[PDB]
């Protein structure tokens, strides 16, 4: 049962160097290759550096100036070193098995579990609640969508309610989105009927436990 | 600068045979093997196509792959498309050993009729000008399959300043709701004359225009 593990710090800062190492189970490195692979948020995997038992390496041309992979054959591991970490470096890092010849891996059977590395320097912040008003016109379908927009908070999570839960017809919460500056955003809307619009109260109550922010905002059809 | 790309989504009902593509950009995919990974949600990648035409032990032989050197594209083929095939499909190619991947492929089994999405757009409210902020709101829901792409416009011109698209989640009626948001500034809101949000659902896209 060939097994692999990775480890390291889960939080890194900008302009810092990132250090990892993966451990092997049930084997050696003699003609057994190893790769360090990462999952950018919402994107596919990509690799940075490899090594074999002797110590020869191949590097990612884009991350060549920031990669250093070394083997520790006595205790049977291999280390990832990523200097000068930037916002583009957010990912979860995977070490994988490799069999091959002449530098190219011809076999990747098992994969590591992957360790989480966060690259941000954003402090905790309270959401800026933003009600959104629709066109307030009877569209093709008799549906009126009213809601509030949540932005600029850190970290997760936030849940948005409606009329203290009284309204449930058009309520649809969402997962959060990532602002590149280090804050997050969310969304909430209610799909109320067009006939029942204008006079009924539509209020969302936002919750951000990390920032202890509780804000009540009222949504209006038009002005 | 060799890179991999994968289609955003494909629609196909169970009982048919479906294909998944992955095309190189700068170089030739004939110079390295293609390896396909399947990623069921909440699971680590596992190989399905192996050395361009083989499969690992335990995977049914219906998972067939091929390499086309005419247009530098690779194909993932599933013959007996099953409801249990729902996963994330990735392709592999080597750029001097680079384990690069594409954008990802979401293949869904059709157990429901095709749904034409309805899109509602909300310009930044008046309470946002005093806060020195601005953001277009683009809400899409009630469509299946739930995988669309969004492109912002600024006076009928592409813009990617704050594209933040997150995955559609499950709804109450088994449908999905999209997400794509354009973060902006009050000076930029009044600077132009026409803002729109579009979603390319399958083959036809529906868009609306909002102006300040």
């Amino acid at each position: 049962q060939v097994q692999l593990v990775e480890w390291g710090a889960g939080l890194l800062k900008p302009s810092e160097t990132l250090s990892l190492t993966c451990a092997v189970y049930g084997g050696s490195f003699s003609g057994y290759y190893w790769s360090w692979i990462r999952q950018p948020p919402g994107k596919g995997l990509e690799w940075i550096g490899l090594i074999n038992h002797s110590g020869s390496t191949n590097y990612n041309p884009s991350l060549k100036s920031r990669v250093t992979i070394s083997l520790d054959t006595s205790k049977n591991q291999f280390s990832l070193k990523l200097t000068s970490v930037t916002a583009a470096d957010t990912a979860v890092y995977y070490c994988a098995r490799g069999l091959g010849i002449f530098g190219v891996v011809t076999l990747s059977d098992v994969w590591g579990q992957g360790t989480t590395v966060t690259v941000s320097s954003a402090s905790t912040k309270g959401p800026s609640v933003f009600p959104l008003a629709p066109s307030s016109k009877s569209t093709s379908g008799g549906t009126a969508a009213l809601g509030c927009l949540v932005k600029d908070y850190f970290p997760e999570p936030v849940t948005v309610s409606w009329n203290s839960g009284a309204l449930t017809s058009g309520v649809h919460t969402f997962p959060a989105v990532l602002q590149s500056s280090g804050l997050y955003s969310l969304s909430s809307v209610v799909t109320v009927p067009s006939s029942s619009l204008g006079t009924q109260t539509y209020i969302c109550n936002v919750n951000h436990k990390p920032s202890n922010t509780k804000v009540d905002k009222k949504v209006e059809p038009k002005s | 600068n060799f890179m991999l790309t994968q289609p955003h989504s494909v629609s196909e009902s169970p009982g048919k045979t479906v294909t998944i593509s992955c095309t190189g950009s700068s170089g030739s995919i004939a110079s390295n093997y293609v390896q396909w990974y399947q990623q069921r949600p909440g699971s680590a990648p596992t190989t399905v196509i192996y050395e361009d035409n083989q499969r690992p032990s335990g995977v049914p032989d219906r998972f067939s792959g091929s390499i086309d050197s005419s247009s530098n594209s690779a194909s993932l083929t599933i013959s007996g498309l099953r409801t249990e095939d729902e996963a994330d499909y990735y392709c592999q190619s080597y750029d001097s050993g680079i384990w690069v991947f594409g954008g990802g492929t979401k293949l869904t089994v059709l157990g429901q009729p095709k749904a034409a999405p309805s899109v509602t757009l909300f310009p930044p409210s008046s309470e946002e000008l005093q806060a020195n902020k601005a953001t277009l709101v683009c809400l899409i829901s009630d469509f299946y399959p739930g995988a669309v792409t969004v492109a912002w416009k600024a006076d009928s011109s592409p813009v990617k300043a704050g594209v933040e698209t997150t995955t559609p989640s499950k709804q109450s009626n088994n449908k999905y709701a999209a997400s794509s948001y354009l973060s902006l500034t009050p000076e930029q809101w009044k600077s132009h004359r026409s803002y729109s949000c579009q979603v390319t659902h399958e083959g036809s896209t529906v868009e609306k225009t909002v102006a300040p």
